[PDB]
């Protein structure tokens, strides 16, 4: 909890971040399906 | 001895400098302890 939380903690915002990009992705792609 | 000006204030003024000083050093040398109270609950959260 000295380094191998920075690097997970640095990985978790990436991994967050990437999440908050596909979830974002995902709100527009219902939408932009549609009909 | 109740009933050099220079002196009074040069230290004083040097004593006051030094104090001071000693303000600083108690900030930096230091006044970690905000941090390192962090540290203290922060560095346990491995328990």
């Amino acid at each position: 909890l000295s380094q191998a939380n920075v690097k997970l903690l640095a990985e978790n915002s990436s991994y967050l971040e990437k999440l908050r990009k596909t979830e974002e992705i995902l709100e527009e792609y219902e939408r932009r399906f549609q009909i | 001895t109740r009933l050099v000006k220079l002196v009074q204030d040069y230290n004083y003024m040097q004593q006051n400098d030094k104090i001071k000083l000693l303000n600083h050093q108690i900030d930096y040398l230091n006044k970690e302890n905000t941090e390192m109270d962090s540290i203290l609950r922060s560095k346990p959260y491995i328990a």
